[PDB]
Formats: structure tokens, sequence, C-alpha cells
């Protein structure tokens, strides 16, 4: 395992250790049955997978000047063209949703149809990164830690983004030009009676 | 064994051990509306659903309406609450109750499935995973898993203690609601305003007083 | 007593006063309420 | 029903109360601490609640004395009562979300000692730096004891601790209620008692405003 | 507005019965002293008749072309139009008392055929018994549904006689 989460607190009984990320964080022992704990590890390791994807997106599109996360849809919702990197591209809202739920769908379709497989490599590790085993589960622990991070990331960006209004790139300068006059408590939502 | 009434006769269906082991048993029942076993179980859920429920609706009547009489708040009145939220919305209130409906109806169907047959929400493969913790504990009423997420119905020597500070609460809140309904309907302010206002001339300011609770005097 | 108790607890002594105890409630919530046509 | 100290000569105290815990002078009418497990918490709570009054009421008295003297600071006219409306450095929302964070780490690994006696006394950051495996809930003792004033006289010491945060929880609670009736400051009020202890009672200022 | 009937709060021919009523009564009433029972029982009668009319238009009935007031039994048209307190209500006001009445006999009943002579008990009425479940009788429909799942509410057909067919 790679630790505790909290101090002085022994480790469900139903958690393995080889697994990675094993912290013995479950306080709802959600993870009882294997059966469910299965699905729930390959669930958690392409929700982090994902939330890397979407954190990396919206920090990037953010710092190149194209407009925050929020603000990238806008252009469907009053009639318009999507840019990327600056280049026109002419396809419509319809258009988008067929060709992104086809492939989408038969790509999904492929992976769950091999009964939940988390770590394929082959086709999808060129490189031989995962070469050898040893070394392989030292880098899932980077993964699935970096996996949490990112949704413990996306959750914030939503979340300050509902409660003030600007971007994540826009809030980080704010933040470090008034830290104690702009934070989550000088929002005016998180605490109403200050 | 504490009663209701000290001298009245408890009744039988009260006093046997499966009774007795519900949390506050005063033996209160002169309509004997607990003589059957399924229908006592049945009545113990109802009661406990009523206590949560009541809770929850006098905490939010209470705690804003207390909140609102110093500078913290500003709710309005509970009986003025639903058109005041309603006005500045983003539905009517046709949609909303009907989506309100929708999910209390998937989640009351599921809990009287498990009232129906203890622990039979845990079906393999039935709720993508989550089935497992789906399955309450021992005593019906009190699920674990999903709920109570600070674990502190673990601890045996207080959860007996625990459970008589939910029931007997619940029982309170229910006739508050209730003192609220009737208030409404007798002063025609809030239940703060009228705790204020009787707190000011107990001596005068009453239910004999208003004319609406004693018609013969 | 017993006997006289037993001779009140008959049906037309029973109904006799069951009956009377029902007209007269019936007749004094007419009487503070006059003319209920509707609730 | 023992020899210590009582709150009432020659009464029949309860059972429950040993003398283990400190100060215990079987004052307890109510039976509040008849359960073992509520009594247990019931101490922690005391304890804790003793050394915040003590804190408070020490934090209202210094700075109001040193006020009336010729030593000066920018917040000295200012009631303890008024302090919340005061321009500092940074709003008080930001500060409130400071410690409500700060407050939380410290509480959390104080309950998680409390549930188990010694499972965290140990730095997370520094594995070398740990308190003593000899501890008890509510009383940490290593770093927080840096002059070592414990290993004499415990129990006498662990006594006037228990006396003097029952003795500034009354004096709190006294703060509370005479500004809310009196409406000044602490010391004002005990400057006007003592001008004429006669006619400066609790009885003729309530008897005036009735 | 419902059936071609107008409000009784608005109708012409309500106002002239009322006339009516009060008409015929002053008349009865000019021919007494002004300090007599007479004339005071009459001038309560039309005080009577007074409130009456009010409560009558104050309620919201629909009146006809008669100037008399109309029951709407329809629930749906009771409930949309504010009509529910004539026909609606005092219809469940008359469902509880019906069952609280056949509950409270049906216990009694059930109670005393267990006894040794239930006749006695049939003609002679055990008021301590019959008080208890007088009172007890509030929770009828609660009692009756839960009578009613358990299926201990009906007798089995092979314990009832019939006909030889
Ligand atoms: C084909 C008919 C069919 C019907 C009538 C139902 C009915 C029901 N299913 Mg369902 N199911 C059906 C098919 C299927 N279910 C499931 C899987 C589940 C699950 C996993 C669950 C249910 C549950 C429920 C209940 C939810 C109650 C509710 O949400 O009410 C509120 C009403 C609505 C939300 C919509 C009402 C629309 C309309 C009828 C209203 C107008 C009147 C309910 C009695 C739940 C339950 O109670 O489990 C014990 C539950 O957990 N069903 C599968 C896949 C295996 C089905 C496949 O055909
Ligand atoms: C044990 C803690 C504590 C106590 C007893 C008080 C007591 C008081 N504070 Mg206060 N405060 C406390 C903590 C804190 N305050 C503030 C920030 C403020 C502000 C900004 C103000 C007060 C004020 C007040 C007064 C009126 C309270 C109020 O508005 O109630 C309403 C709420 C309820 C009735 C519930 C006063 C009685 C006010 C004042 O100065 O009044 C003269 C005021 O303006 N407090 C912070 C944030 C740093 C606190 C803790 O973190
Ligand atoms: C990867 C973790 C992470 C990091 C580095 C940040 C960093 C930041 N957050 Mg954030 N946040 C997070 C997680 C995180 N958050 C999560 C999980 C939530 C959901 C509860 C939030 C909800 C949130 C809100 C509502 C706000 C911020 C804001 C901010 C900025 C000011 C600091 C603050 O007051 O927030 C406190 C961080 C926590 C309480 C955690 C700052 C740059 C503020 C902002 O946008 O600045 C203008 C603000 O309004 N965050
Ligand atoms: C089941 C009980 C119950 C019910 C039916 C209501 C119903 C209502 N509340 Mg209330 N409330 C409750 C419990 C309840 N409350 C409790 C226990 C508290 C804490 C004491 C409050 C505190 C509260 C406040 C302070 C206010 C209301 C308000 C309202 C009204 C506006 C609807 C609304 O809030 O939007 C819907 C709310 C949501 C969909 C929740 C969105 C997420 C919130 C913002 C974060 C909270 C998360 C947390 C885990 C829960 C509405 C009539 C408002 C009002 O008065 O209207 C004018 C108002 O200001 N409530
Ligand atoms: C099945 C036929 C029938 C029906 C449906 C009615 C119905 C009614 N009659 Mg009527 N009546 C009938 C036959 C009938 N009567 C017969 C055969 C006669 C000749 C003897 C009379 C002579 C008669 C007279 C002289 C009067 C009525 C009156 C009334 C009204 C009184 C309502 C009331 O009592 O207040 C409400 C009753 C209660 C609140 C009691 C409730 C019971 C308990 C306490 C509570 C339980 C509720 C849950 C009512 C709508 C009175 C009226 O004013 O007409 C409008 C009136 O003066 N009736
Ligand atoms: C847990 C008890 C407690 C609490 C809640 C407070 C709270 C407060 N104190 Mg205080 N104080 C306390 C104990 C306490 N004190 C004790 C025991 C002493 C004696 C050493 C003092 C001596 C003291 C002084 C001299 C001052 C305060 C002041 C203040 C206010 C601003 C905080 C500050 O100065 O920034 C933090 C300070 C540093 C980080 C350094 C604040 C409301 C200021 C005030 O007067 O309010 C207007 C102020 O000048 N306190
Ligand atoms: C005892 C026999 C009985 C009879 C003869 C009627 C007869 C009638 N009912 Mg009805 N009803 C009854 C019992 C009865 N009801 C009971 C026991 C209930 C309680 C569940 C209802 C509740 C009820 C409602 C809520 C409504 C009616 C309505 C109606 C009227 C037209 C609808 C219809 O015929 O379909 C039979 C009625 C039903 C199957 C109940 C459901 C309502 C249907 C779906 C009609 C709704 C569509 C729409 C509103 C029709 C109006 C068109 C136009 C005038 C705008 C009609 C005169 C409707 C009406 O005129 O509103 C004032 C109306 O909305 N009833
Ligand atoms: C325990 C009393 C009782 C109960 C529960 C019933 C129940 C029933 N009767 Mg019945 N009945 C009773 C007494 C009772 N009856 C008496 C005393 C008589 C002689 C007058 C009748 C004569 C009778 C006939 C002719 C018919 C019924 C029918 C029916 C059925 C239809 C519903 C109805 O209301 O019909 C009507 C009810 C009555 C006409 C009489 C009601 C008399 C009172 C209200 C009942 C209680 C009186 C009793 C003195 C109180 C108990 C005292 C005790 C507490 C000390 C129903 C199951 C019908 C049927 O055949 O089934 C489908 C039917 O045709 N009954
Ligand atoms: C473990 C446990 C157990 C115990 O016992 C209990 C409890 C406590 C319950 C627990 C916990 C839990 C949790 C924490 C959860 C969370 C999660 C999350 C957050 C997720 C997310 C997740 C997240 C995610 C996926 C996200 C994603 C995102 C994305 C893609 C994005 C995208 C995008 C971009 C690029 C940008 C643009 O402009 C737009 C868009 C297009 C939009
Ligand atoms: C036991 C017995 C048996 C024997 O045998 C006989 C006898 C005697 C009869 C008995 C008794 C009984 C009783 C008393 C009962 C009662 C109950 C109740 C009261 C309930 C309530 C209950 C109640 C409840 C739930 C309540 C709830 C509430 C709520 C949700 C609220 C809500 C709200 C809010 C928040 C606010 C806003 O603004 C408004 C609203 C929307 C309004
Ligand atoms: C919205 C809708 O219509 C349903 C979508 C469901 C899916 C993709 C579920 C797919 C699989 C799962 C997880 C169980 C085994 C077989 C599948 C195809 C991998």
């Amino acid at each position: 395992k790679a630790g505790n989460w909290l101090p002085g607190s022994d480790a469900p009984a139903w958690l393995p250790d080889d697994l990675p990320g094993n912290y013995g964080f479950d306080p709802l022992s959600l993870g009882k049955e294997p059966a469910s704990l299965k699905r729930f590890t390959e669930s958690e390791v392409i929700h982090g997978r994902w939330a890397m994807l979407g954190v990396a997106g919206s920090l990037a599109v953010e710092l190149l000047g194209y407009g925050n996360w929020y603000d990238a849809p806008l252009w469907a919702v009053n009639g318009g063209k999507a840019t990327w990197f600056g280049i026109e591209v002419p396809f419509d809202l319809n258009a988008l949703l067929a060709f992104e739920f086809v492939a989408m769908a038969a790509a999904e379709g492929q992976r769950g149809d091999a009964g939940g497989v988390v770590y394929p490599g082959g086709a999808f590790d060129p490189l031989g990164f995962a070469k050898d085993s040893s070394k392989s589960g030292e880098l899932k622990l980077k993964e699935i830690k970096n996996g949490r991070l990112a949704m413990v990331a996306f959750l914030g960006f939503v979340a300050q983004h509902a409660a003030t209004g600007k971007g994540p790139i826009a809030a980080l300068g704010e933040h470090l030009a008034n830290p104690w006059g702009a934070n989550f408590a000088t929002n005016g939502i998180s605490v109403p009676f200050f | 064994r504490q009663s209701w009434l000290p001298g009245s006769q408890i009744p039988a269906h009260l006093d046997t051990p499966a009774a007795q082991a519900l949390a506050g048993n005063f033996g209160f029942d002169p309509l004997g509306l607990g003589k059957d076993p399924v229908a006592l179980r049945w009545y113990q859920q109802a009661e406990l659903i009523h206590c949560r429920t009541a809770m929850a609706g006098v905490a939010g009547i209470l705690i804003p309406g207390l909140l609102t009489k110093a500078g913290a708040l500003n709710v309005p009145e509970w009986y003025d609450a639903g058109k005041v939220a309603i006005e500045n919305s983003f539905a009517p209130w046709g949609s909303l109750l009907a989506v309100q409906l929708f999910l209390c109806g998937f989640v009351e169907a599921k809990r009287w499935q498990d009232i129906r047959k203890p622990g039979s929400q845990g079906e393999p493969g039935s709720f993508l995973g989550f089935e497992a913790s789906l399955k309450g504990t021992s005593e019906l009423g009190y699920p674990g898993g999903p709920f109570d997420p600070l674990g502190l119905s673990k601890e045996a020597d207080k959860w007996a203690d625990w459970k008589l500070k939910e029931v007997k609460n619940g029982r309170l809140a229910m006739l508050a609601f209730l003192g609220f309904v009737a208030q409404k309907y007798a002063t025609g302010a809030g239940p703060v305003d009228n705790l204020a206002a009787h707190l000011k001339d107990p001596w005068h300011v009453n239910y004999a007083t208003n004319g609406v609770s004693l018609p013969f005097l | 007593m017993k006997d006289f108790t037993t001779y009140l607890s008959t049906a037309p002594v029973i109904a006799t006063i069951w009956f009377t105890f029902t007209a007269g409630l019936l007749i004094e919530i007419n009487r503070y309420f006059p003319d209920p046509l509707v609730f | 029903d023992a020899a210590l100290p009582s709150w009432m000569p020659g009464a029949d105290l309860p059972g429950y109360l040993n003398g283990t815990l400190p100060g215990d002078f079987g004052f307890d009418p109510l039976y509040l601490g008849q359960d073992p497990v509520k009594l247990k918490w019931y101490a922690q709570a005391e304890l804790m609640n003793a050394r915040f009054a003590m804190l408070a009421v020490a934090g209202i008295l210094v700075p109001e004395l040193l006020s009336n003297i010729g030593f000066s600071w920018p917040g000295a006219g200012v009631a303890w009562y008024d302090a919340g409306k005061f321009e500092y450095f940074a709003p008080a929302s930001s500060l409130f979300g400071v410690q409500m964070l700060l407050f939380a780490w410290v509480e959390i690994r104080r309950y998680q000692d409390f549930v188990k006696p010694g499972s965290a006394n140990q730095d997370p950051i520094f594995t070398n730096n740990k308190l003593p495996d000899g501890n008890e809930p509510g009383y940490p003792g290593g770093i927080f004891d840096p002059f070592g004033w414990s290993k004499g006289d415990i129990k006498s010491l662990k006594l006037k601790e228990i006396k003097n945060g029952r003795l500034a929880m009354l004096a709190f609670a006294g703060f509370i209620g005479q500004a809310y009736t009196t409406g000044t400051t602490p010391l004002k009020n005990l400057s006007t008692h003592l001008a004429d202890p006669w006619s400066t009672t609790v009885w003729q200022n309530d008897l005036a405003r009735l | 507005d419902i059936a071609g009937l107008t409000p009784c709060s608005e109708s012409k021919a309500y106002a002239k019965l009322e006339k009516k009523e009060l008409k015929t009564l002053e008349k009865r009433l000019k021919q007494y002293e002004a300090d007599s029972a007479p004339a005071v029982a009459l001038k309560a009668t039309m005080e009577r008749t007074k409130a009456r009319f009010a409560n009558y238009a104050k309620a919201g009935l629909l009146c006809g072309n008669d100037g008399l007031p109309h029951l709407i039994a329809d629930p749906g048209l009771a409930l949309k139009y504010g009509h529910a307190g004539e026909v609606f209500i005092p219809t469940f006001g008359f469902l509880y008392v019906a069952g609280y009445i056949g509950y409270v006999g049906r216990q009694y009943l059930i109670a005393v055929k267990g006894e040794a002579k239930p006749t006695d008990k049939e003609i002679i009425i055990d008021v301590p018994l019959a008080t208890k479940l007088a009172w007890q009788g509030a929770g009828w429909p609660l009692a009756a549904v839960q009578e009613l799942q358990r299926g201990t509410l009906l007798e089995k057909e092979e314990n009832i006689t019939v006909s030889p067919r």
C-alpha cells in the first residue's frame, strides 16, 4: 500500500495491498465485494485518465488565450464557427455530435467487450514503458495519484466557476494579486453569514 | 418500565420482547394499532420516516426563521417561502414537482422493496456494483453504506442511546410542525413571531386569548 | 345495584340513552351552528 | 462515597465519581455522568471548554487593563464585543476560512488521538519527531510541554487547571450576561461596583430597568 | 358557470327569495308589540334568516333559475371550481363515521362470540367492553386495512352455510 490516509487507523481487511494507490481510504465500504471493487477500480482509472486530459486541455486553452473552459461551446449557443488553435473548423453542432457519438460508441464498445481490462498495453504502449512488470506497479501508483489530483482539480474548476465566474487561470492570478481579499471566503456564497 | 401513564394497563402487544426492542417504547397505544406484529413493524418504519422528515422540515423552518429575526438571514415565512422561491426561479412548480415525484418515487420504491424483503436490494448485477452497499443493517430502517458516512453506528454501547435521540426528537418535531400549522391558522404570523409575542406577555397572549382555540370562551 | 345496572344495560335502555345522547348532540350542534348546508 | 473533598459535606454523593478524574467533588445533581462513555466524553469536553474559556477571559481582561494605563496600541478603546467590526489587514471571512481549516486539522488530530490513545503521536512530515509513548486524551505533553512542568506534582497541577478552567468558564458566562444587561465592558462594571458596592448590585440594576 | 348556473352571490332570484322571506316575517311581526316575547322570537328568526342567506352566498354556492342553491357531485368539478365542501368532504366524513360504527359493532360481536353465552351479551349490552371498543374505534380505517391485508377480514367458503342449489 502507498500509506495510510488517516494516521493511527487500520486499513480495511478487504483492500488488497498490491492494488495501485492503496491508501486504505474506504470509510463507506463501497468496495467491500470483489466484483464491485474490480469495476470501481477500472472506473477510477478511466475517470482519472479523462480528468487528466480535461484538466490539461482546460489549462492549455486558457493559457493560450483561446478563452476559458466554460466559453468553449459558446460558439454553438448563438451561432458561430469553432476555432482550434486559431484555425477555423467547418463542422456544426449537429454534425459534431454524430461523429463523436459514433466514434466514442465504437471505441467504448471495443473496450468494454474485453471484460473490463484496465491495463491493456500492446498497441497502446508502443514505446514499451512497461515492458517489465517490476516497474509497472510503480508507474501505476503515479497514474492513479495524478488521476485523483486531476479529478479534484476539475471539481475545483467547476466549483470556483459557479462560485465566482472567472476561469481557473484568471482565478489564480486574482488570488496571487490579493490572497486575503480573493479566496473561497470572499466569493459570497460559501459562507452566508460573512 | 418507563410508561406514558403511571398505573395505566400497558398493552400486551407492546410488552413483547420484539416490541420493547424499538426505541422510545413508552407503552402508548390506546387504540391498539400495533397489535399485529406486521402492522407494528410497518408503523415503526412510518414513524421513523415521519421523524426524519419532520426533523428536516422543522429545522428548515425554525433555523432560517431564527436567523431572519437577527441580521444573519432574510428568509421569508415558511407559509410564504414557496411563492417567493418560485417567483425568481428557473422552472414552474409543476415541472419541479414532476421531477421531484420521479426522483422520490425511485428511492421510495427501493426502500419499499427492502421493507418487503430485508437486504433484497443487494441483488448481484443490478445497480452497477452499488447494490452491495444498498443492504442495510439487521434492523429495518437503519441502513449503512452510503448512508451514515461518519460510521457512528458501529459503537453498540451508544447505539441503543443514539436511536433514543432520533425517535424522541423526531416525535417533538412532528408536534412542532403541527403547531406551525395551527398557529398559522390562529394568529396569522410566523412561529418565531408567535414565540416573541408570547414572551412579551405570556399571561394574556396564548391559545385561550385568540378566540379561535376556545370558541365557547 | 348489580341487578339495576344489568337492567340499565339491556338493549332498550341502552338504545334510549344512546339515541337521546346522539339526538341531543345533533340538536345542540344545529343550535350553535344554525343552518349548516355545506362545509 | 470516600474521603475526597466534596461540594456538600455529609451529602450522599453518587458512586460513579471515584476521584480518578481531576477536580472530582461529586457534583452531579442531574446525574449526567452516569454513563461511563458519556462521562469519558464530558471530561474531554470540559477540559477543552475550560482551556478555551481561560484564553477567552485572559484575552478579554488583558487588553482592557492595558488600555486604562499609559500603554497604547491600535485597538485599545474598542470593546471585546466590538472587535468584530474593526479594520484589519484582511476581511473577517478570509480569517474565518483560514482558522476553520487549521482548527479542522488540529481537531481531527486530537479526535484521532482521543478515540485511540497514542495513535496520533507521530509527526507526519518528520518521522523522527514524536510525542512520548505514555499519553492520555486531553493531556498531550511532549512538545506541548517544552519545559517539563508536568514531571512534578501532576495531580495538584491538574487540579489547578480544572479549577481555573471552571472559574474562567463562569467568568465568560458573566461577561456575556453583563454585556447583554448593562451594555458596557466588564472592567467598567467592576469599577462601577468598586466605587459604591451597596448601590451597585445586580438586584438594583435589574430593578431600575424593570 | 357550471351547467349554466350562476353563483348565489350574483343571482336576482336569490335576493328576491330572501326579500320574500324577510317580507313575510316582517309582516307577521307588525301585529305584535315591541317588548314582547313573540316580537323577540320573530326578530331572532329574521336574524337567523339573514345570517343563513349571507352564509350561503359567502360559501360560493351555485344557484339556479329558481334562486335556490345547487350541489356539485362530480369530484373533478368540485375540486376544480371550489365546491368540495358540498359533496366530497361530507362524503368522506360519513364514510369515516359509517366505518367507525361498523367496526365498533363488528369488534363487539367478534369479542362476545367466543364467550359462553353470546346471546346474553347481545340482548344485555356489556357497557365496559362496548365503551372500550367505542373509544378504540378511532383507528378503524387503519385496523380495517391491516385486517384486509392479513386475510383475517373475510371468512372462508367452507365455513359458511349455503343452500342445496
Ligand atoms: C362515479 C362516476 C363518475 C362519473 C360519471 C364521472 C364523470 C365525469 N368526470 Mg369524474 N371522477 C370520478 C367519478 C366519476 N366521474 C372519481 C371517483 C374521481 C376521483 C378519482 C373522479 C375525478 C375526476 C377528475 C379529476 C375530473 C373528472 C372529470 C369528469 C367529467 C368528464 C371526464 C370524464 O367523463 O371521464 C371520466 C373521469 C375520469 C376518468 C377521471 C380523470 C379525468 C379525465 C382524464 C378527464 C380529464 C380531461 C379533461 C380535464 C376533460 C375536460 C375537457 C374540457 C371540459 C376542458 C365527467 C362529467 C373531469 C372534469 O370535468 O373536470 C372538471 C376532471 O378533470 N372526474
Ligand atoms: C354490527 C352491526 C352491523 C354491521 C357491521 C353490518 C354490516 C353490513 N350490513 Mg347489516 N344490519 C344490522 C347490523 C350490521 N350490519 C342490523 C342490526 C340489521 C337489522 C336492522 C341489519 C340489516 C341489514 C340488511 C337488510 C342488509 C344489511 C346489509 C349489510 C352489508 C352492507 C352495508 C350496509 O351498511 O348495509 C346496511 C345496514 C343496515 C340497514 C343496518 C345498520 C344498523 C346499525 C347502523 C349497525 C349497528 C347497530 C348496532 C346496534 C350497534 C352495535 C352495538 C354494540 C357496539 C354494543 C354490511 C356488510 C345488506 C346486505 O345484505 O349485505 C350486502 C343488507 O341488505 N344489514
Ligand atoms: C473513494 C470514496 C470511497 C469512500 O468510502 C466514500 C467516498 C467519499 C464517496 C469516496 C470518494 C469519492 C470521490 C472523491 C469521488 C470524486 C470523483 C470525481 C471528482 C470525479 C471527477 C471526474 C472528472 C472528470 C472525468 C472530468 C473530465 C473533464 C473533461 C473530460 C473536460 C473536458 C473539456 C475540456 C477539456 C475543456 C473544454 O473547454 C470543455 C470540455 C469539453 C468539457
Ligand atoms: C401514536 C398514536 C397511536 C394511538 O393509538 C392513537 C393516537 C393518539 C392517535 C396516536 C397519535 C398520533 C399522532 C399524534 C400523530 C401525529 C403525527 C404527526 C404530527 C406527523 C407530522 C409530520 C410532519 C412532517 C413529516 C412535516 C414535514 C415538514 C416539511 C417537509 C416542511 C417543509 C417546508 C419547509 C421546510 C419550509 C417551506 O417554506 C415550507 C414547507 C414546504 C412546508
Ligand atoms: C445509454 C444506453 O443505452 C446504455 C449504455 C450502456 C452500456 C454501454 C453498457 C455496456 C456494457 C456494460 C458495462 C456491461 C457489459 C456489456 C457492455 C456492452 C460492455
